[PDB]
């Protein structure tokens, strides 16, 4: 499934995970979406028309 | 020595025993917290962050 608890699997918003057998334990590859490239503008709670 | 080595073991075995017995608690008590603090640092990923 997809998880939405944060940071349970993997640093960003979880997208998918594939476990792999390793000695005496497991290792789950964590793909997970990061944002990136960032810019600011000007925001508003609410426009106000009519 | 040759009697003085049949009370001293009796003062290490019983010495011996309370470390162990100190150490086997200690661990019960370290895995406990270690649980504690595991659970801290969920509540800190999924509530603080
Ligand atoms: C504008 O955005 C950049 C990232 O592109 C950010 O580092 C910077 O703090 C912003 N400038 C401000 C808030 O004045």
């Amino acid at each position: 499934g997809q998880s939405k608890r944060v940071d349970f699997c993997g640093k960003g918003y979880h997208l998918m995970s594939f476990p792999q057998s390793a000695p005496h334990g497991v290792v789950f590859l964590h793909v997970t979406y990061v944002p990136a490239q960032e810019k600011n503008f000007t925001t508003a709670p609410a426009i106000c028309h009519d | 020595p040759p009697e003085a080595e049949v009370q001293i073991d009796r003062l290490i075995t019983g010495r011996l025993q309370s470390l162990q017995t100190y150490v086997t608690q200690q661990l019960i008590r370290a895995a406990e917290i270690r649980a504690s603090a595991n659970l801290a640092a969920t509540k800190m990923s999924e509530c603080v962050l």
